[PDB]
């Protein structure tokens, strides 16, 4: 039987794969069953491990999801965002010290999650029961007089 | 005579390799100014 990869891993094939293998540092990946055809990106498939979005990160290679930049404090009262350069990064710089800025950034955004599919349908109705013993026929009469 | 009895499960299937940890946190902290 075949297993599917789990969460936080890809399939190194679209149809035979021989063994999951876990997200790069810059990637994630969200569901069960990833799979990496080898069209475009090397690690990257329709439900494969995604690059973290543009304010988000993630470091861990084997993740289910990025997390936001955290707020930096330099000490008191100093709660100053962070963003990241690039499209997928494992470590977020100060938003406001990043050459290219929020202006530059002439990606665009990929499309929403498409649906989730149906449930399983109910167990099906068993075939009738066997018709009971049918009966006998009549009995020969004793023999008549003579 | 009756039918045999059925065979058992197999176990519980292997988990997934454990990830590794991170960064060594840093670099250079501060570079000396001129
Ligand atoms: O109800 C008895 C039933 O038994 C069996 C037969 O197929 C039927 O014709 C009927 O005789
Ligand atoms: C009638 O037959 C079915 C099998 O389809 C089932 O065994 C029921 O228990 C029986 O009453
Ligand atoms: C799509 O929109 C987001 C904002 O969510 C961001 O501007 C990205 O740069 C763009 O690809
Ligand atoms: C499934 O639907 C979403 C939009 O809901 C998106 O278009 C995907 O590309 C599609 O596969
Ligand atoms: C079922 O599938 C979609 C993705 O196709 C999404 O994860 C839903 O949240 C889930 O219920
Ligand atoms: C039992 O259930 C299945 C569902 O797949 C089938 O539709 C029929 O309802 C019956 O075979
Ligand atoms: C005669 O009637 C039926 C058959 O015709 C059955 O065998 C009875 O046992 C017998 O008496
Ligand atoms: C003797 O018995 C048989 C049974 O069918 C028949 O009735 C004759 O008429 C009787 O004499
Ligand atoms: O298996 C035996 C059968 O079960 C039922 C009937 O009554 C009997 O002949």
């Amino acid at each position: 039987q075949c297993t599917p990869c789990a969460a936080g891993f890809y399939a190194n094939a679209p149809d035979s794969a021989t063994s999951c293998r876990a997200c790069p540092r810059g990637y994630y990946g969200p569901y069960s069953g990833a799979y990496a055809d080898n069209l475009g990106d090397e690690f990257e498939g329709p439900r494969g491990c995604y690059k973290c979005p543009y304010d988000f990160f993630a470091d861990r290679p084997g993740v289910r999801q990025c997390t936001a930049c955290p707020p930096l404090d330099l000490g008191g009262g100093n709660l100053v965002e962070q963003c990241t350069e690039d499209l997928g990064s494992q470590r977020c710089k100060p938003c406001s010290l990043l050459s290219k800025p929020k202006t530059a950034r002439t990606e665009q955004s990929p499309p929403p999650p498409s649906p989730s599919p149906p449930p399983p349908p109910p167990p099906s109705p068993r075939p009738p029961s066997p018709n009971p013993p049918s009966p006998r026929p009549p009995s020969p009469a004793p023999p008549s007089p003579n | 005579p009756p039918p045999p009895p059925p065979p058992p499960p197999p176990p519980g299937t292997p988990d997934q390799p454990a990830a590794p940890a991170a960064p060594a946190a840093p670099a250079a902290p501060a570079a000396p100014p001129p």
